[PDB]
């Protein structure tokens, strides 16, 4: 039932993520509150966030809360991938541990354009330049993500493609410390098989789109490797930037 | 070692 493995994964994607590509493009076309300077950030915090430090530290805390929620949605999505709930609980944990941020930065592309990113459930839009304006090390977090996203978005994927791509990212048989490698590789084989057939049908004019996407998965691995290095730096050198517990679990010992 | 995530997974 290949056409139904795809549909099951797509359905699980639409069920579990608040933000997706069709919703983001509707908003990014035609109004989110633009955050482009310190004044608008403060106004946005008044109107979009309920409950005092440097601007950069407040942005970092809001971002963490968001990542905590995305990690939670991705866990629910993962449990809905055929076979995943059958793996060993340790392997489930290992697959999400290394997979979530690859998935998060793929999906972040959906809400990014070259000028900024849609944030807060579609209700704000932060300019890329404002984020560059922040002081080090916080002006370094988002930029490499915009760079990745501009290359990713040029592939013109839709949510049916992205759902399978994210499933393939999560079902990766070469993560450090997997116990039952063969069981994961067999799952991934089927997802990737369905992804190749789905792209062939959904994008019949890009004959290299499947290997283009495999390469993006390796690009996202490097992107997360570097991201985890910037986070480790932040966690040493910034007194006010402690990680939410679930995020500490995920980053501890990562790369 | 991944207490919260393990909790999430078993729900
Ligand atoms: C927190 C670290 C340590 S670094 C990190 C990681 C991820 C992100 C992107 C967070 N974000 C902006 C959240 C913007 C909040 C906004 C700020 C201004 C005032 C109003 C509220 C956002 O919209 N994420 C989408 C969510 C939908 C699905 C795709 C991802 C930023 C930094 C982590 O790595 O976890």
């Amino acid at each position: 039932d290949l056409k139904s493995l795809a549909k099951r994964i797509y359905e699980a994607y639409l069920k579990n993520f608040n933000m997706n590509k069709v919703k983001a493009r509707v908003i990014l076309s035609g109004p989110p509150f633009v955050i482009h300077d310190m004044e608008t950030l403060c106004m946005a915090e008044k109107t979009l966030v309920a409950k005092n430090k440097e601007a950069e530290v407040r942005i970092f805390h809001c971002c963490q809360c968001t990542s905590v929620e995305t990690v939670t949605e991705l866990t629910e999505f993962a449990k809905a991938i055929p076979g995943f709930a059958n793996l060993d609980l340790n392997d489930q944990v290992t697959l999400l541990k290394y997979g979530v941020y690859e998935a998060i930065f793929a999906m972040l592309s959906s809400v990014m354009n070259k000028d900024g990113m849609l944030v807060a459930y579609g209700n704000g839009f932060i300019t890329r330049e404002f984020l560059k304006s922040l002081r080090k090390p916080f002006c370094d977090i988002m930029e490499p993500k915009f760079d990745f996203a501009m290359k990713f978005n040029a592939l013109e994927l839709d949510d049916s493609d992205i759902s399978l791509f994210v499933a393939a990212i999560i079902c990766c048989g070469d993560r450090p410390g997997l116990l039952n490698v063969g069981h994961i590789e067999k799952m991934q084989e089927g997802i990737v098989h369905v992804l190749r057939l789905h792209l062939q049908s959904n994008h019949p004019d890009d004959i290299f789109l499947f290997p283009k996407l495999l390469q993006k998965m390796a690009d996202l691995r490097q992107l997360v490797t570097e991201h985890a290095q910037l986070v480790q730096i932040i966690k040493k050198t910034e007194s006010d930037a402690a990680l939410h517990p679930l995020l500490q679990e995920i980053y501890r010992d990562m790369y | 070692r991944h207490k919260i995530l393990h909790r999430l997974l078993q729900e």
